[PDB]
């Protein structure tokens, strides 16, 4: 298939164009008092975040889309997405533009501190 | 109340032993609204106040723990009290969900389509439904006992449901089923359960509580509804969020209740008393398998 929807471009562009961003994931109730990891099996928003049901929180899941892994799997389904509160209007958008460290587990930029 | 620290109120015994005729429900703070904290769904806080309540009760909570979850899907295309069930109980159970409309959920498997298509070839340790049909609301014509899934939910329950395991099935004024109600006197204990930020409503949760698998009580549906409605006829319930505000203790303990498999001749009172208790679950610890029937036409 050398055609591909590039779902992941269309969305960033559609916010710098000015869109709404995707709407209704599903923000958890929690203490606020976890890790801050960036993807858990169960909630772990610290004091500067929010904790979302990860599927949710997905693009492709909310697209009804195939996920670019080559075998279809999904990081985000089943687990937890802490997302920086500063960022909370846009958690697909943050999902997608972010990345998690390897090595600790934060987001890098929101958290990881391994350069350092 | 102090009900307005808990996360819900559950039908006093009392009213459960009444023999009331079923009349209209006239909530008194009908149309009030909770306030929720700030971006959090309804779903999510109702499911939320419901898991608050079960971890007051004798839930058996097995290693390799097996949950259904009916009615799951939202107009929203997502699954909101999936993600909270996923939240409450133990890491690894396997949670499996459905709904008639298409919708992207957290749980290990989905299946879409109407209930009654829903096999599994093993037994579960707990049954959540909030399947619902507003078109019941209909105020101008009697209100009888409803068939439709909740006939499906009486027969599985008494397939599938693991002895030990509990159920919590959503019903409303108009929502409910006669059956039903009979089947929750199979249970070591049963009650109907309000959320307080959903108290303005007729909407309560049947639980069922630690299954036996034959009657402890004989029930008759049609009267306990009745007696369901007097007791929200009588009894305003403060819409109350409070609860919401402390999660510290909100995981589901995975107690490592022990799971045997018995055929029903060895099923003796201790058996009976250690189910009753939350101690034991009865069923196969084989691999969960699920399907949906599908109806094919050709319609050209
Ligand atoms: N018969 C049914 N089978 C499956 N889901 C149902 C059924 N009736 C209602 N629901 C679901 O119950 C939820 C509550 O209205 C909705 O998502 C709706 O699709
Ligand atoms: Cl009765
Ligand atoms: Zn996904
Ligand atoms: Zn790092």
């Amino acid at each position: 298939c050398a055609f591909a929807v590039d779902a992941a471009k269309a969305y960033k562009d559609y916010l710098a164009s000015g869109g709404q961003p995707i709407t209704n994931c599903v923000k958890m109730l929690c203490t606020h008092t976890g890790t801050g990891q960036a993807i858990t099996v169960t909630p772990e928003a610290n004091m500067d975040q929010e904790s979302f049901g990860g599927a949710s929180c997905c693009l492709y899941c909310r697209c009804h889309i195939d996920h670019p892994n080559p075998k279809g799997f999904c990081d985000l389904k089943g687990k937890y997405v802490q997302i920086p509160t500063t960022c909370a209007n846009d958690p697909v958008g943050f999902t997608l533009k972010n990345t998690v460290c390897t090595v600790c587990g934060m987001w890098k930029g929101y958290g990881c501190s391994c350069d350092q | 109340s102090s009900q307005a620290w808990q996360p819900g109120v559950a039908m006093p015994n009392l009213y459960k032993m009444q023999r009331m005729l079923l009349e209209k429900c006239d909530l008194q703070n009908y149309g009030d609204s909770a306030t929720l904290p700030k971006g959090i769904m309804m779903n999510v806080a109702k499911y939320t106040q419901l898991c608050q309540y079960l971890n007051t009760l004798t839930l058996a909570v097995p290693y390799n723990m097996r949950v259904i979850h009916f009615g799951a899907g939202s107009d929203k295309g997502v699954a909101p009290g999936t993600a909270v069930l996923r939240q409450w109980l133990p890491t690894g159970t396997l949670l499996v969900d459905s709904d008639l409309n298409d919708f992207v959920s957290d749980a290990d498997s989905t299946l879409i389509g109407d209930c009654a298509t829903v096999h599994t070839a093993n037994k579960w340790d707990l049954i959540i439904s909030d399947m619902y049909d507003p078109k019941t609301k209909n105020v101008t014509k009697e209100n009888d006992s409803k068939e439709g899934f909740f006939t499906y939910i009486c027969g599985f329950i008494q397939q599938k449901l693991a002895l030990g395991g509990s159920v919590a099935i959503k019903i409303t004024e108009h929502s409910w089923n006669a059956d039903l109600y009979k089947l929750m006197g199979h249970f070591a204990w049963w009650t109907a359960f309000v959320t307080n930020v959903n108290a303005s409503s007729s909407e309560a949760f049947l639980i069922g509580c630690n299954y036996l698998g034959k009657p402890r009580e004989q029930i008759d549906g049609y009267v306990m509804h009745a007696n369901y409605i007097f007791w929200r006829n009588t009894n305003p319930i403060q819409l109350s969020s409070y609860s919401l505000f402390d999660m510290s203790k909100f995981p589901l303990k995975l107690r490592g209740t022990a799971v045997m498999s018995l055929k029903e001749g060895q099923i003796n009172d201790m058996i009976l008393s250690l189910l009753s208790k939350g101690r034991l679950i009865i069923r196969e610890n084989n691999r969960v398998v699920i399907s949906s029937d599908v109806l094919v036409n050709n319609e050209n």
